[PDB]
RNA sequence: AUGUGGACCCGCCCCUUGGGGUGUGUCCAAAGGGCUUUGCCCGCUUCCGGAUGGGCCCGCGUCCCAUCAGCUAGUUGGUGGGGUAAUGGCCCACCAAGGCGACGACGGGUAGCCGGUCUGAGAGGAUGGCCGGCCACAGGGGCACUGAGACACGGGCCCCACUCCUACGGGAGGCAGCAGUUAGGAAUCUUCCGCAAUGGGCGCAAGCCUGACGGAGCGACGCCGCUUGGAGGAAGAAGCCCUUCGGGGUGUAAACUCCUGAACCCGGGACGAAACCCCCGACGAGGGGACUGACGGUACCGGGGUAAUAGCGCCGGCCAACUCCGUGCCAGCAGCCGCGGUAAUACGGAGGGCGCGAGCGUUACCCGGAUUCACUGGGCGUAAAGGGCGUGUAGGCGGCCUGGGGCGUCCCAUGUGAAAGACCACGGCUCAACCGUGGGGGAGCGUGGGAUACGCUCAGGCUAGACGGUGGGAGAGGGUGGUGGAAUUCCCGGAGUAGCGGUGAAAUGCGCAGAUACCGGGAGGAACGCCGAUGGCGAAGGCAGCCACCUGGUCCACCCGUGACGCUGAGGCGCGAAAGCGUGGGGAGCAAACCGGAUUAGAUACCCGGGUAGUCCACGCCCUAAACGAUGCGCGCUAGGUCUCUGGGUCUCCUGGGGGCCGAAGCUAACGCGUUAAGCGCGCCGCCUGGGGAGUACGGCCGCAAGGCUGAAACUCAAAGGAAUUGACGGGGGCCCGCACAAGCGGUGGAGC
RNA sequence: CCUACGGGCAGGCGCCGAGGGUAGGGCCCGUGACUGGGGCGAAGUCGUAACAAGGUAGCUGUACCGGAAGGUGCGGCUGGAUC
RNA sequence: AAAUGU
RNA sequence: AGCCGCAGUGAACAGGCUCUGGCGACUGUUUACCAAAAACACAGCUCUCUGCGAACUCGUAAGAGGAGGUAUAGGGAGCGA
RNA sequence: CGGUCCUAAGGUAGCGAAAUUCCUUGUCGGGUAAGUUCCGACCUGCACGAAAAGCGUAACGACCGGAGCGCUGUCUCGGCG
């Protein structure tokens, strides 16, 4: 059923990360795609590969992390410390080019659908647009 | 809740009940003394506090507290009501201002004379 | 009468909702006064423009109660009329039967709306007082007249209420204008000056009117500025406080010595005022010339010149500031927590200290803190909170691909967003408060132009969601009709005695009228032992001997068909244990109420003997609950181990769907939850907002009734609470000791001292 | 009455019409002998219901009863100790 | 069988 | 659209209305000839009798009513929707 | 709440100065300028109380009681035909 697939993607990752895995498979879309992409372009992920599973298409998403720390709980820092849906079907979030995030002071990145597509806070500002804020990541 | 719900109802706006309804958004309210007597406070302590029952303007008759040491209030004595409960004595929610109308200040009081309607005494000669 | 020109009917013309042009026909204009008079000026009448001010209309926005859920006869539309500057059901006829409402009509309560204002990090919340914009009213109502304009505060008619005058012969008035009076109230001023200036009316203009306005007056009501002094001045008097009697404190404070000098006295003295007018030029352009200041002899300037009011709150914690004395749960304090019971930093005074200062406190109210209505920005297992469980209407939300549309959304440009205020920068009153100048920007809304990712939408396409086919599975799922055995009870027969029952022990009770116990027979009702489980089925309530019929849900395998048909669900509807209700049956066992026997201080209880409704059947109501997993539904994601029920499999094992335990990560206040989440997430619904009052009262709906649902407030408390910790206790448990009982020997209790 | 007389004004009639009157409803506030509970308040009276198996495990919906807490019946819940 | 304690 | 009168159901035949108690549910019955009522009756509830040649009633009896009925029937009693 | 005596058992619910209350015109409230009646309350029920039924009940009544409107020769108070 899935009321929101985009959230399901993000959430699938967030679930996968907190157990530190190699890959994370997720149902395919041309809009889920150009949403991921950035996550490789901004290097939040290794990247992905369009594959198929049981005759059905998915997107194996490969997870980056960090250094095997030491002390008790040697589990490394995440790359993705935080990620959450913003605009939702329950409440769609649109913003002018002005009204636009400064996620974790530049260190974070918003992701938005606009009249030119899946821009970022930085980009959309410079192209001068703004649109449907999908999510925030750091 | 959810957001849909929020459009359907919104959030309710608390409201605030007064605790000095005998006054009606007034700082004070003049009245007339009906009874003047002493009462016993909450077990917590014990004494004989001076309170007046006051019939005011608005037909109202409420118990008002008489503060300090002694006064000059028989029955038919014009008064002025302040605002502020006693806590010890239940039911009383109002004070009487001193030195106004038929109720006078506290005799030979040297300290907090702002209350107690006591004028400044002469110190030299 | 004139007609540039205008209006009206019909025409064509363009344009287009009664706009413009024209054709004919017919109707429309008037004014004179003064002169540096023979020329100009102030006016007159028609038309088109302009500009200003409006009228009407439209979209969007604008409070609380659904305990107000249905409203409507000019109501809604039409036709034709009446009316207006003009639209319109604005009014009137006639015709039609429409118009409005969970997107909250209708009704009720409160309110003038905005620019602003206060607070707030913000988002918000609060508010509309002075100033500005608009609406509305002018004692309460109605009405029209005149007019460019009003249905008119200081114009008019009428009715009412009220007050006043009068030879009473009858008539008069409308402060919410400026002051002022009264009354009400906790509370709000002068019955001042002047048109000098600004503005407004009239006039050619002098000039006139202006309680608009410019000033003055009263009030620490607010903001701001300023004074009651400055330098010196002791190892630091006196007095007053403490004191371990040594001393410490007030305290450079005073005194005292120098210096300045608020006030007050003298002199001078404004700006605010330049035009209207006047001269020349044409009274125009122009230079030029002239009158006028209420505030006021005021501010300010000079000189002279005097050390010249300080108060209020607090000093237990929060919260800055400590000591004697008095008091002795008294007198008293208190914003909360709380102080006072003969040693009080918490009362009262005192000394001292902290904090502001012509102010300091208090009360009332708004915002903050309160993330405590949570959009930003919260919760519902046990703290307040998941609807008892389904089905489903509206509604919200919606999977994968490609187009068109570009609604939302995004960008640009443009208009609008008034001034004032606020913010930034600089100036002006000796600073500031005030005040000026200039700049700074939207938000929204219209308009133009773009972009298609997303949502939307129209179209097309698939299959992973969902639905379906075929083959099957398990099951106390439900309804109807039958049927079996054990047992209790009662009746009959036989046999057989002297007691049976019952309890902690007894009694009431039954029994020589033949009881209990035993055999045989008969009638009747209810519930189904072992199987049976920590199991299965159902959405929940709930379902259990056995047979048949009717029948719901659900799981597995095969991967065939439909093509997003989905998820949730306010209302609606249906089901809903027990008790209880109605009408009829039925009634063995049991058993509220009732009676009795015991216990006990009493025992309207507990235990015992009796016992009626009810329990069971049919039909119809009632609709509650610890209706519980105290955990709403659907989908996706995130370790495993073990036990089990039930499918399928190349039957180890694998896989599917259930029922439990321990548990990764993670969550949690902890207890605990954990692929049967309380983890990570999305959709939708229900619900919470301190405790008591209270699931009460009023209203409404439902019910035969008992009652159910919806569901407050005044008032009152300063906590009510959740989980966990250490203790203590238990007529809780396990283990163990003590002359602690028991076992045993002497006494005390009686008598006399 | 005026002529500007096929006119106009007075004047008469009519519809509407402030409000007054009569009648019957609706909502709201105040008030009322008496009555119902509720809250608070002094070391008053009666008992022991609950918290330890609370000395009958407790709570619970409904029903009947009892001076009072409560008791009992039916079904339910464990938020019930205990070799 | 076994109550209470400003 | 009008006309006349003080007046048009122009004469005659036609309810006065409301609020609020007691009693009886209600239509009905009764003391012919002083009481119409809150008395009787009434549908309805309960008790009790009665297995049929019923009980009960009338009659010495025969007989008959009950009833050409048969416990959802019939008789008696009290209460009275 | 307790004690004690007695009883077969000691009047529950609900009503109550009542078609029932002697004292009595009980006391209080309403109504009226004034109310032994009436209506509503209290309970000290001389002497209510559950099928000789208890407490209510919409509708009905030539029953009995209290109040008001309307209207009257009933009346002030009579007069005429
Ligand atoms: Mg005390
Ligand atoms: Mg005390
Ligand atoms: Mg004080
Ligand atoms: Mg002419
Ligand atoms: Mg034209
Ligand atoms: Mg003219
Ligand atoms: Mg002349
Ligand atoms: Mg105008
Ligand atoms: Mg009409
Ligand atoms: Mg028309
Ligand atoms: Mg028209
Ligand atoms: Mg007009
Ligand atoms: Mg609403
Ligand atoms: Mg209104
Ligand atoms: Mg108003
Ligand atoms: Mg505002
Ligand atoms: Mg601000
Ligand atoms: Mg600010
Ligand atoms: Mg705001
Ligand atoms: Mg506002
Ligand atoms: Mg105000
Ligand atoms: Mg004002
Ligand atoms: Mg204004
Ligand atoms: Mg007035
Ligand atoms: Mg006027
Ligand atoms: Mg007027
Ligand atoms: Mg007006
Ligand atoms: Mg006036
Ligand atoms: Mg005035
Ligand atoms: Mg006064
Ligand atoms: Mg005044
Ligand atoms: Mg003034
Ligand atoms: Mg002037
Ligand atoms: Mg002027
Ligand atoms: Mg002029
Ligand atoms: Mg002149
Ligand atoms: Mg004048
Ligand atoms: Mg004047
Ligand atoms: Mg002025
Ligand atoms: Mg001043
Ligand atoms: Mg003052
Ligand atoms: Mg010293
Ligand atoms: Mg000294
Ligand atoms: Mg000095
Ligand atoms: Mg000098
Ligand atoms: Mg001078
Ligand atoms: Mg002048
Ligand atoms: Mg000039
Ligand atoms: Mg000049
Ligand atoms: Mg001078
Ligand atoms: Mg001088
Ligand atoms: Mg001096
Ligand atoms: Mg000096
Ligand atoms: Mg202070
Ligand atoms: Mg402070
Ligand atoms: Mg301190
Ligand atoms: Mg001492
Ligand atoms: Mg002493
Ligand atoms: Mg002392
Ligand atoms: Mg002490
Ligand atoms: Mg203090
Ligand atoms: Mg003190
Ligand atoms: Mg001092
Ligand atoms: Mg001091
Ligand atoms: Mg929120
Ligand atoms: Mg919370
Ligand atoms: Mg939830
Ligand atoms: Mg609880
Ligand atoms: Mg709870
Ligand atoms: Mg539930
Ligand atoms: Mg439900
Ligand atoms: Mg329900
Ligand atoms: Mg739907
Ligand atoms: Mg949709
Ligand atoms: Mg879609
Ligand atoms: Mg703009
Ligand atoms: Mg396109
Ligand atoms: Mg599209
Ligand atoms: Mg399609
Ligand atoms: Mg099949
Ligand atoms: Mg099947
Ligand atoms: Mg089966
Ligand atoms: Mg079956
Ligand atoms: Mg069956
Ligand atoms: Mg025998
Ligand atoms: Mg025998
Ligand atoms: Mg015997
Ligand atoms: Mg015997
Ligand atoms: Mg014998
Ligand atoms: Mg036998
Ligand atoms: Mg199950
Ligand atoms: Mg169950
Ligand atoms: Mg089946
Ligand atoms: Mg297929
Ligand atoms: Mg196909
Ligand atoms: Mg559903
Ligand atoms: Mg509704
Ligand atoms: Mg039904
Ligand atoms: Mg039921
Ligand atoms: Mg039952
Ligand atoms: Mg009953
Ligand atoms: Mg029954
Ligand atoms: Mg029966
Ligand atoms: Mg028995
Ligand atoms: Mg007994
Ligand atoms: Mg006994
Ligand atoms: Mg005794
Ligand atoms: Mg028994
Ligand atoms: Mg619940
Ligand atoms: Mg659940
Ligand atoms: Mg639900
Ligand atoms: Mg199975
Ligand atoms: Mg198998
Ligand atoms: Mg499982
Ligand atoms: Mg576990
Ligand atoms: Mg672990
Ligand atoms: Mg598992
Ligand atoms: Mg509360
Ligand atoms: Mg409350
Ligand atoms: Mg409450
Ligand atoms: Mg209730
Ligand atoms: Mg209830
Ligand atoms: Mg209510
Ligand atoms: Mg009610
Ligand atoms: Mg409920
Ligand atoms: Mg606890
Ligand atoms: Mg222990
Ligand atoms: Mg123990
Ligand atoms: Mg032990
Ligand atoms: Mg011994
Ligand atoms: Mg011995
Ligand atoms: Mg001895
Ligand atoms: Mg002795
Ligand atoms: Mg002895
Ligand atoms: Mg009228
Ligand atoms: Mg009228
Ligand atoms: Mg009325
Ligand atoms: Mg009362
Ligand atoms: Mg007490
Ligand atoms: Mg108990
Ligand atoms: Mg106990
Ligand atoms: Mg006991
Ligand atoms: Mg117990
Ligand atoms: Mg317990
Ligand atoms: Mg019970
Ligand atoms: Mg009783
Ligand atoms: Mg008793
Ligand atoms: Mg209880
Ligand atoms: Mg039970
Ligand atoms: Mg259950
Ligand atoms: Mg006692
Ligand atoms: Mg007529
Ligand atoms: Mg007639
Ligand atoms: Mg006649
Ligand atoms: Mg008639
Ligand atoms: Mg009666
Ligand atoms: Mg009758
Ligand atoms: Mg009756
Ligand atoms: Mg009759
Ligand atoms: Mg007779
Ligand atoms: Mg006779
Ligand atoms: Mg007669
Ligand atoms: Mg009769
Ligand atoms: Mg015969
Ligand atoms: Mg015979
Ligand atoms: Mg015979
Ligand atoms: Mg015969
Ligand atoms: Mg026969
Ligand atoms: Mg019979
Ligand atoms: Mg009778
Ligand atoms: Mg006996
Ligand atoms: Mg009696
Ligand atoms: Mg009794
Ligand atoms: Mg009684
Ligand atoms: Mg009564
Ligand atoms: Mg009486
Ligand atoms: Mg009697
Ligand atoms: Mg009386
Ligand atoms: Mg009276
Ligand atoms: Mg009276
Ligand atoms: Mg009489
Ligand atoms: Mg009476
Ligand atoms: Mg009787
Ligand atoms: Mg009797
Ligand atoms: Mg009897
Ligand atoms: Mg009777
Ligand atoms: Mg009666
Ligand atoms: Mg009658
Ligand atoms: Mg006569
Ligand atoms: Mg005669």
């Amino acid at each position: 059923m899935l009321t929101d697939p985009i959230a399901d993607m993000l959430t699938r990752i967030r679930n996968a990360t907190r157990v530190y895995k190699e890959s994370t498979d997720v149902p395919a879309s041309r809009f889920k795609e150009e949403i991921l992409r950035i996550l490789a372009r901004e290097g939040f992920i290794k990247g992905y590969e369009r594959v198929d599973v049981d005759g059905k298409p998915y997107l194996r998403v490969y997870l980056k992390y960090g250094p095997r720390r030491q002390g008790p709980d040697p589990r490394p820092e995440q790359v993705i410390h935080h990620i959450r849906r913003i605009s939702k079907p329950g409440r769609r979030v649109y913003v002018g080019v002005k009204e636009i995030p400064r996620v974790r002071r530049g260190l974070g990145i918003a992701i938005l659908s606009t009249s030119k597509g899946v821009l970022t806070d930085r980009e959309a500002r410079k192209l001068g647009v703004g649109g449907e804020l999908i999510c925030e990541v750091w | 809740p959810t957001i849909n719900q929020l459009v359907r109802k919104g959030r309710e706006k608390v409201r605030k009940k007064s605790k000095v309804p005998a006054l009606k958004g007034a700082p004070f309210r003049r009245g007339v003394c009906t009874v003047v007597r002493t009462v016993t406070p909450k077990k917590p302590n014990s004494a004989l506090r001076k309170v007046a029952k006051v019939r005011l303007t608005s037909g109202y008759e409420v118990t008002a507290y008489i503060p300090g040491e002694g006064h000059n209030l028989q029955e038919h004595s014009v008064v002025l009501i302040r605002g502020g409960r006693v806590k010890d004595l239940p039911g009383v929610r109002y004070h009487i201002v001193r030195g106004v109308y038929d109720a006078a200040g506290v005799k030979d009081r040297k300290k907090s004379r702002s209350k107690y309607g006591t004028k400044k005494p002469k110190e030299a000669a």
